[PDB]
RNA sequence: GACCCUGUUGAGCUUGACUCUAGUUUGACAUUGUGAAAAGACAUAGGAGGUGUAGAAUAGGUGGGAGCUUCGGCGCCAGUG
RNA sequence: UGAAGACAUUGUCAGGUGGGGAGUUCCUUUAGUCCCUCGAAAUUUGAGGCUAGAGGAGAAAAGUUACCACA
């Protein structure tokens, strides 16, 4: 897998800065406005516009992950594979 | 809207009336300029509709979707003053 | 799809009158004997020609999704809300206009209210809470909103003072992409 | 026609105006792909040099 | 195995086939020279055997290697100026002022622009949000140039999921007439509606129908555009799943649906039209079972339509003969496009005129 | 501050029967004529034709076909398909 | 009696839609015989059809959400 990748290779702005820009217009700050999501997250696209429902949950850059060490049970090996989407978090539908 | 209609006016009026309108649009082009420049440039013509000559309202007509073609008749107008008057307007346009 | 009732047409035009001047021009007849009408499809109001409306009746109502230009939606409580899909209509006959500079266009497109430091051109004699359409220096409509203060009172305002409340921006197009 | 009763005169002018719309339409389609910038005017200077006045819809009427 | 070793064998096998008459071996035939070219192309470029032999039969040896080299390299990003809002010179100048490197895509389009790089996101720029350009693909330009719609007509776009082509017809129609934009998917239709409203299109109806129901629904269109869903053998660069997930089963159901779609497009149009009764069929595939075989089927079961000159400047003539399949001689008017020849996606355009 | 809930609101999802029909809309047909100038498809009688790759070479296709011969060129066979 | 004109208008069948008016209380999935029709390619498929499980009082409004704003 590594060798195949090796031969193949040989062949926007953050949510936080968007919040700073928006809060600049709205000078009056409501207490507890920012909700920093302190849990690890996966997003995907570099720039997106969120609904007003979720435009208050800020996910820091440092907590973002794009790949994972995924183990194949039958073929006993694990390879670092990119993450495409999160399907279900069995703790909170919001998560 | 008035600039396009005024060139149409200049086509079919007496020599002095045509000269007076020609001088008037020389000032209009000079004072505003880029607001009416696209009327004399075919590449800058708008493509969001068709020109409506007999509109009931000024905004109803789509005047940035047409081009001032009347210069090809007024360049051969019988009055030398009109011909010099037309050349005056393009000289202002070329200097925009 | 069905046309509006007389209560709904009044609500829709009241919101439009807040932003535009010559609403007669909206429904005035065209050259070819055609006119623009209002249609409702899943609590969404659509501005469309009558000829397009008549030939769109062949499409079943569960199979129709869009028609002409969408002004907005009627809310659950019976209150019309405009959407940025109606901005080309608003800018055509806008009553009050505000122009924002380059340093204010990007914050506006992200969803922030205009402040004094962003304004580069006003519209004189604009009352306190009025509907204005927002442009940049190239006369490109960015959106619309409601003014926070009168033009005379806004001139003496601090640079970091709200002069317009945002209601819709063209960045919402990135949302439904 | 709400005047005099000259239907022949009315028909003569009615067919006259129709030929004028056809000629106005005829030129309209032809000029839709012409560049007329104030600096270069080659295309307009040679708009319809190779066309005779008989082929126009008004020319077919006048003959 | 050793991938660079495979490349050497690939190059070695090709030159042998080019000069097999003088340069060969003791007794091995060129049949197993080509067969050797099959395995190492499959192992190197990651194709399955069914598609690779299919592609190798399409081209000769040294052009084929250029085709497989073109599929791995990405294609340049091109944008289409919205004629409904501006023209190319300002949009180039406006984006240049923001830090975008632009040239015209070529001498064949007065509307397309080619981008090298930028310092700002191209899909978030203010004139993008104003509706001044849309990110499109150069191959998507071609079908609407073949099907040039004039003002005050009724048009039918049978698959408008992205929305680039439907907006282009609206621009050429100057927001006059009626455009029936149709997608069999609700999820993808939302993006088309957003594209339409962003680009300022007022003369469209977005319907969510199966495209084979349209003569039943309305019928009578002046101009009908058909981008049939296909294998995607010309969009391999964006979608690598084509390289291995296309077998004989897929290449039998796909032309059947495409044949059914083409007949629906023919019946949808109006032969007695004051402006035109043109049908344009387009595909992002290079295979012959999806191009010039569906076209032949339409001409053999609808003798009331005829292929006409496509009108695009560049392109390669369609295939008249193939592996024992004899086509109508009129198919030479249809055009093909290849990534290695023109830096555009693999594509196919056909244009019909209805006469009864 | 965070947690649970209620009321109003916003964003979103789902339901909102069936049969005829007004309105609207697509296709075919009927009134309904006479001429003239063009275009298409049907009728014969002709003429001329087939170049994706490889194959020396411009292989419509289908059947027999190992011998034909203005008696010297062809065939077959070997290729390439 | 004059004008226009073989175009309109109108009429008959087949359909699409119908949140409007009157009356009353069809598609998709699953398993099966390889049972019939339609389309495609030839040395096989796709879609319908059949058997019985699952989805879709009524234009007034209703239900619902670990979401948002206010109280």
């Amino acid at each position: 897998i590594k060798n195949k990748r090796a031969e193949k290779a040989a062949r926007g702005i953050s949510e936080e800065e968007m919040f700073k820009v928006v809060k600049t217009g709205k000078k009056t700050h409501k207490k507890g406005w920012k909700r920093i999501v302190t849990k690890p997250t996966f997003v995907g696209p570099d720039f997106t516009r969120r609904p007003v429902k979720y435009e208050r949950f800020i996910r820091p850059m440092g907590l973002r992950y794009k790949k994972a060490n995924v183990t194949h049970p039958t073929l006993n090996v694990t390879v670092q594979l990119p993450i495409l989407s999160v399907k279900k978090n069995p703790s909170n539908p919001l998560y | 809207a008035f600039c396009k209609q005024l060139m149409t006016l200049a086509l079919q009026v007496p020599e002095k009336s045509s000269q007076a309108i020609l001088g008037l649009l020389q000032d209009v082009v000079h004072t505003h300029g880029r607001k009416v420049a696209a009327l004399w440039n075919t590449e800058e013509r708008k493509g969001d509709g068709t020109y409506k000559p007999l509109s009931e309202t000024v905004e109803g007509s789509n005047p940035f979707t047409t081009t001032i073609w009347e210069g090809e008749l007024l360049r051969k107008h019988y009055c030398p003053k009109v011909r010099e008057g037309l050349k005056a307007m393009e000289k202002e346009l070329r200097s925009i | 799809m069905r046309p509006l009732t007389d209560q709904e047409m009044k609500i829709v035009l009241d919101k439009l009158a807040n932003y535009m001047t010559d609403l007669k021009s909206l429904i005035a007849p065209l050259e070819d004997g055609d006119r623009y009408v209002f249609r409702m499809q899943k609590d969404r109001v659509y501005y469309v020609k009558l000829s397009i409306a008549n030939i769109a009746t062949c499409v079943a109502r569960d199979k129709l999704l869009s028609l002409g230009t969408c002004l907005g939606k009627m809310t659950k409580s019976g209150k019309f809300r405009l959407h940025i899909t109606a901005l080309p209509i608003l800018a055509q006959n806008a009553r009050y206009k505000i122009w924002v500079k380059d340093n204010g266009a990007q914050p506006f497109l992200y969803g922030s209210n205009i402040v004094k430091a962003h304004v580069g051109r006003w519209t004189e004699d604009c009352p306190e809470h009025s509907g204005c359409v927002v442009y940049n220096m190239a006369d490109i409509p960015l959106g619309f909103g409601v003014t926070a203060r009168s033009t005379a009172e806004a001139r003496r305002l601090d640079p970091t003072g709200i002069v317009c409340f945002r209601q819709a921006d063209c960045g919402e197009y990135l949302r439904d992409e | 026609r709400k005047g005099n009763k000259n239907a022949k005169l009315g028909s003569s002018l009615v067919v006259l105006v129709q030929k004028l719309e056809m000629n106005a339409k005829f030129i309209e389609e032809r000029r839709a792909k012409v560049d007329f910038a104030p600096k270069d005017r080659a295309q307009v200077d040679a708009f319809l040099k190779d066309l005779e006045w008989e082929k126009t819809p008004l020319g077919a009427y006048v003959v | 195995p050793d991938l660079q070793m495979l490349r050497t064998r690939i190059t070695d096998t090709i030159r042998v086939l080019e000069d097999f008459q003088n340069l060969a071996e003791e007794g091995r035939s060129r049949a197993e020279y080509t067969n050797q070219l099959l395995k190492d192309i499959c192992a190197y470029y990651g194709y399955n055997e069914y598609l690779a032999e299919k592609l190798l039969n399409l081209f000769p040896p040294r052009e084929a290697f250029a085709f497989f080299e073109a599929n791995e390299t990405p294609r340049p990003v091109v944008i289409r100026t919205n004629t409904l809002r501006t023209h190319r010179r300002d949009l180039a100048q406006a984006l240049i002022n923001r830090g975008v490197t632009l040239e015209p895509v070529g001498k064949w389009s007065k509307v397309g622009l080619q981008v090298f790089d930028s310092k700002v996101p191209l899909g978030a720029t203010p004139e993008y949000l104003a509706g001044h350009y849309i990110l499109q693909a150069a191959s998507s330009f071609l079908p609407v140039m073949a099907l040039c719609p004039q003002e005050n007509e009724r048009c039918l776009d049978m698959a408008a999921a992205p929305g680039g082509k439907t907006t282009h017809m609206a621009a050429l129609m100057k927001n006059t007439g009626v455009i029936f934009a149709n997608d069999p998917s609700k999820s993808r239709a939302k993006g088309l509606i957003g594209n339409i409203h962003r680009l300022g299109v007022r003369n469209t109806i977005v319907c969510n129908y199966d495209a084979r129901e349209f003569p039943r629904v309305i019928g009578g269109f002046d101009r009908v555009l058909l981008d049939a869903p296909c294998s995607g053998t010309g969009v391999i660069c964006k979608d690598p799943s084509v390289k291995t997930n296309r077998d004989a089963k897929d290449f039998m159901q796909l032309p059947h649906t495409q044949k059914q779609l083409l007949l629906a497009a023919i019946d949808s149009c109006n032969h007695a039209s004051k402006t035109g009764g043109y049908i344009v069929y387009s595909t992002c595939s290079v295979c012959v079972e999806e191009n010039e075989e569906v076209v032949n089927y339409a001409l053999s079961r609808r003798p009331n339509v005829k292929l006409v000159e496509t009108g695009l400047p560049f392109g390669k003539e369609g295939f008249t003969s193939y592996m024992g399949k004899t086509f109508h001689p009129s198919l030479k008017l249809t055009r093909r496009f290849y990534p290695h020849l023109y830096n555009v996606d693999g594509f196919f355009v056909a244009k019909f005129k209805k006469i009864g």
